[PDB]
């Protein structure tokens, strides 16, 4: 001139939700798709994720112990003092993010413990949580299962976008890709059931499979494409989604098995003394495995970005106007 | 060595190049327009003065800083063919020493730009009272000008001989080199500057007819002796015979500033070739070459706003 | 774990080399677009985008050496 | 396993070799190529369309180990 | 303990291989990528938030292995 | 479980190493030529059947693998 | 360990192969970082700080093996 | 007729790695002299006959892997 | 071996390559940052504080293969 | 059908690893040397004749090899 | 002469990859950093003492493995 | 004459190694030299001899590899 | 002498391994140091003693090998 | 003579890595300093000396794996 969680980024993306320049779809409902998940990716038990906590408490607030967090609800960093004021916003999805994660503590430690499911004791005595008990092969296999599906319907939500730029433009190229990936879809489901119950089918759809690789190529034929080959990469992205989530499994069952030696037992024959025997080594263990997991909460992001910035009904093509949308959602 | 640490000074180094509206701009300009539009440059940070002399300081400043200190990093082997760009810089500094010291000249007024050999290896250089005590001075960490240097002065202390010779016996020790290592654009960018060099000096020594090999210099691709000897007996026909290659301009050039214009356009595309290398030093000696290009636009285009001369006297030199 | 023969111990053994080998050729693959990516940073933020898609690619390889972990394990 | 058959153990440990070699040279490939790309791309949006037709070079290697794999099972 | 199962003690082996290899490819894929790392602090502060999420990327392959690790034994 | 005969397991090994040792082959083989091969595109749209040319002898090596493959493949 | 007999000789066997792995893999993981790094204090001196952080990175292989180790000891 | 000895199997494999690892050798020895040629068109139309035959030579020694295994085949 | 017993003979050859392999590691994490030392005298006396500060943290790796081998042997 | 006795299989092994081996070696002396020569060529016309001999020169390698594995055969 | 059990021989082996894979990596580290080292010489007198006292920085990987030589030997 | 047993086979087996292991040692000791020979060739003529004698000696290597294989033959 | 027993062929090995990768490492050594030095020499005759004297150095590996073959013969 | 014992074999294969590693250390140590060498000979013919002494020092390396075999017979 001259829930708040949710609607606040919410709010940022209608912008570009009321610009008209396609008859396509923008990255709007992916807050929701995003949110949760997101802070289940918090993962972990009395000796992580149930003490994330803290680590919120002095977001949102702060503790004058810290050394560069003093007065950080009227803000002074190592970094400015104005920034930290406007990413209050943030501080706050931030602080959520930690009231959810500590939530995903004990989401996470259901399994991890009682006389309800596994019959070994209700609490251990020493330290709630001594051995994670996960890897029976059945127990595993559903929570890797588990974290698949929400891949499979993110393929969906990308495919359905996609082909909607090249219905409502009417270019036949736009269309045409998305609607002979989703032919490619079911040769993937034919040759996963028949390892998935081994004989669940691989034959109810393993007969069909013949017919099935005809449902792929009906369309991609139709576009002719010299970059043919590029299908492959089409059947990578499907399993892609597996992959990204069944990482989100692994690498979050590798951060749970360090309480069975970081705050468990790894010193001593057994004593009621083990409790401060451990913390010598573990504390310091402890905030470089904290760090490993933001980055792991940017697989996410990239997760949808194998959508996003690679138009599956979206602005952003490997960069293109519109603007990293990561740093949008954030507030 | 790894070109990792270097690649990216590069990068933020790119950031200040301009864009060609820059030049285009600065050509309806004013003295005081230039000392404007130059400050909000990056060079900017170094004007403050107010006469052209300040101007040509502040390129000196700013390239010394920007471009002086890379190789000096460490000297590792990719730093080593970046360390032969600069280093034929120093040549002709070192030269200008020689001319210096031989008419004894007091040296002060002698004014050598930034290289990659400090400043007091010059002053130091020139209390080194013989060229054969200079070639120890540049000796120490072992210096491809030194060996050059120790190579030429077997021969005679005739110091204009000395000066050319070095300058030969050098870019023959640069191509050794250069097609000693894995970087086909260095081999390139050497290689076609030397087929250009000779070509240039064919053509400007035209109405000596001299022998040819005191000026036939070693490196050559598109340039044998009988072509260069015969354009330097005056014989044009030679240029007409470079036509397709990257030389495909030559036809019908028979002025000297045209030809070098021309020419020193055709190695701007070889810079271009070796973009954004990873690679190698294909980007840093893309870098050093844009960053001369740039400087020559500054200082001319200062002077030419300076004193107010016509815009298309000027406007063929800065348009490839 | 526990025990059911010789065989066991042969499907185990060449197993994780499937899922090994993979990985280290995804970890070469990743090092060199990883590297070069940087400086595409450092001049363009436009071009980031692309530097993290060129990194998405090669981590598909340790998969497939996966699915072959993943046959194998199951029978144990 | 659930049965023995030292035999059965060989076919399945050679499955995954097969997979991971030609995983491991696909990654090579890809590391050489993609490198070169990140520029490419920076410079050129044009050149772009060749180095997606690059990338379909090294996926080949993946498939003939696959191939071999597959027909090796149905055995086991 | 004592002397029983050539099974137990031949997948214990072959265990440490998948995990180990995946670490070399970290390594390597560390190496380079995290020296480019190192120029990007000194290019621009605030960028550096990329360097190290570019770093990152390949650890991922380590964890693969573990997966592979804890289902092979750990069940004893 | 199940066993098979004498002949599978020692050919079975060796038929993988031929075709991954080949296929790392190729993979080093297309990287050297590839990375070299993009300058030329870039600039030349002209060029390229010749860069097509050069990407073809190094074709041959998964190709012989696979020869040696179907005659020792029904052995099996 | 101790006095024992020969099924612990070989959990005990690959123990060291998967701590070496890691170790080595940190190593040239240091290497390129570190080379580099005695120059970025020197360009940036105010950077002194980041090479702090970045140097203790890569040390991380190594820790993993000890996970693998730590566990596997229970019947080592 | 499919099965047969452990015997058929000893020969067969050692004869496969001569295959592979030659084939390897091959890849390298192309890459490099690969490398050179692009840039020997672009410079030179008269060098391309030569460059391109120069491929070529490395490739004998594959040929005698095949060789010396289709001998020997034919006897197993 | 000096008297019977199975242990110690598998124990004994892997118990080198724990510590053979972190040695190895160290050494090429020397080699480079060492080179990048040597001119760092040239340039900066002062460069030594932070080279006395940068050697110590390759060689970190040695001391764990002996940690984890003194527990192999030096319980006997 | 056709097997053979204990001698035979082994042997037959042990001849391969002469072939492929030095087949890598060769095409390794061949590579650089081969890439160099193009450039000499280009330069100079007159020394084709010695750089195509260069080439030549340790191709032979393997070719010793085969010489010893010759006389094998008429037993072998 | 003497001989023992087949026990014996791994101990009388492994003593030997301990000592020389350390080596390999005392190698590696010295050459770099040696090579790195001589200019400094060359140039200043002054430089020399601190090259020198880092060349027995790797140097002391081979130690440890002359002493684990040492213990070993009483069993051998 | 005729056939004996499992002793020839090892002998086969480690003959191979010996001759391999130098001749790859030779194609490195070649490729390096053998290239750097070429630009002196460019220059004269009269250095030719120079690098003509140069390239014979790493040869060398695989012979004595041979001497080695004769004195374990003399059974083979 | 003559023929033996399965435990002394075990004690042959490894020894072999103890020699060869000493000398395997001072060849590294040599390589990057013994390129660097020539210079100096070139420059200066009477530089040629600390560069002699440099190269010597790396050498002593070697010779631990040998003395572990020493002390071991007379028990093979 | 022919054949031979059990043992045999085990010995045979055991000598050729100790002279095989040697050689290939050699290989490589000749090659990088060889590269060097030519230079010096064409601008200065009385340099060669030097050079030809240069050359000579890795040479050792080979003479060790004739030395440890010339021992060794007196067991063969």
């Amino acid at each position: 001139v001259y829930n708040p969680p949710w609607a606040k980024p919410f709010e940022l993306l209608v912008s570009f939700l009321n610009t008209p320049k396609y008859g396509t779809f923008d990255p709007t409902p992916v807050v929701p798709v995003f949110f949760p998940f997101w802070f289940g990716m918090i993962v972990g038990d009395i000796g992580y994720a149930l003490l994330f906590y803290l680590v919120g408490r002095w977001l949102s607030g702060y503790v004058k112990r810290n050394e560069p967090l003093v007065i950080d609800l009227f803000a002074l960093k190592l970094k400015p003092q104005v920034i930290g004021k406007l990413v209050h916003i943030l501080n706050w999805m931030v602080f959520w993010t930690v009231v959810w994660g500590v939530i995903y503590g004990e989401f996470f430690g259901t399994f991890l413990e009682h006389l309800g499911v596994f019959g070994t004791p209700e609490h251990p005595g020493l330290i709630p949580i001594l051995i994670h008990r996960i890897d029976t092969a059945k127990t595993a296999n559903l929570l890797i299962l588990l974290s698949v599906a929400f891949g499979v319907v993110l393929v969906f939500f990308g495919l359905a976008l996609r082909a909607y730029l090249g219905l409502k433009h009417r270019h036949m190229a736009h269309f045409w890709e998305g609607v002979g990936y989703l032919g490619g879809l079911v040769g993937v489901l034919a040759l996963a059931a028949s390892y998935l119950g081994n004989l669940q089918a691989g034959w109810l759809q393993g007969l069909m499979y013949l017919g099935f690789g005809v449902f792929l190529l009906a369309v991609l034929m139709s576009r002719i494409w010299l970059m043919i080959p590029e299908i492959f990469t089409q059947a990578g992205h499907i399993l892609s989604h597996i992959r990204i989530y069944a990482v989100g499994a692994a690498g979050g069952i590798l951060a749970g098995l360090l309480t069975d030696v970081g705050f468990a037992l790894a010193e001593r024959l057994g004593l009621l003394g083990v409790l401060l025997g451990l913390l010598v080594a573990g504390v310091l263990h402890l905030l470089i495995l904290l760090l490993t997991t933001l980055g792991h909460m940017l697989q996410p992001i990239r997760l949808l970005w194998v959508e996003f910035f690679t138009k599956f009904g979206f602005y952003e093509e490997n960069g293109r106007p519109y603007r990293p949308f990561k740093s949008v959602r954030e507030a | 060595d790894d070109f990792a640490y270097l690649n990216a000074r590069v990068r933020v180094r790119r950031g200040t190049l301009l864009k060609e509206s820059f030049f285009q701009e600065a050509l309806d300009l004013s003295f005081a327009d230039f000392l404007r539009l130059l400050s909000e440059t990056v060079y900017g940070g170094e004007l403050a003065g107010q006469g052209l002399p300040d101007v040509d300081r502040a390129v000196l400043r700013t390239q010394a800083k920007l471009v002086g200190d890379l190789p000096r990093l460490v000297t590792g082997e990719a730093r080593e063919a970046v360390r032969l760009l600069l280093l034929r810089n120093d040549l002709h500094n070192l030269q200008a020493l020689l001319r210096a010291k031989a008419t004894g000249r007091p040296f002060e007024e002698v004014l050598l730009l930034p290289g990659t050999l400090r400043e007091e290896v010059w002053r130091q250089a020139y209390e080194a009272q013989d060229p054969a005590g200079m070639a120890q001075v540049l000796a120490v960490p072992g210096h491809p000008l030194a060996r050059a240097l120790r190579a030429v002065l077997r021969e005679t202390q005739d110091l204009a001989r000395v000066e050319a010779l070095l300058a030969k016996r050098f870019f023959e020790d640069v191509a050794k080199a250069a097609k000693g290592l894995d970087q086909p654009a260095l081999r390139d960018y050497l290689a076609l500057e030397v087929d250009a060099e000779n070509l240039r000096t064919a053509f400007k020594l035209q109405g000596s007819g001299l022998a040819p090999d005191a000026f036939f210099l070693k490196g050559g691709r598109f340039v044998d002796r009988v072509r260069f000897a015969r354009l330097m007996e005056g014989d044009y026909a030679v240029l007409d015979e470079l036509s397709g290659t990257p030389f495909s301009g030559l036809s019908g050039v028979r002025d000297l500033k045209a030809l070098e214009r021309g020419l020193r356009c055709v190695l701007l595309k070889e810079a271009k070739k070796g973009v954004q290398d990873p690679l190698g030093v294909g980007l840093v000696l893309a870098y050093v070459k844009e960053r001369e290009w740039e400087a020559v636009r500054l200082r001319l285009l200062a002077r030419r706003a300076y004193f107010g001369l016509p815009r298309a006297q000027v406007e063929e030199e800065v348009v490839c | 774990a526990a025990s059911g023969g010789l065989d066991r111990g042969l499907i185990a053994v060449g197993m994780g080399l499937a899922v090994g080998l993979a990985a280290l050729g995804t970890g070469v693959a990743q090092a060199r677009i990883g590297a070069a990516g940087v400086g595409a940073i450092a001049e363009d933020r436009s071009n980031f985008g692309t530097a993290l898609i060129f990194l998405l690619l090669p981590e598909t390889l340790v998969i497939f050496g996966l699915l072959i972990a993943f046959i194998l394990n199951g029978r144990l």
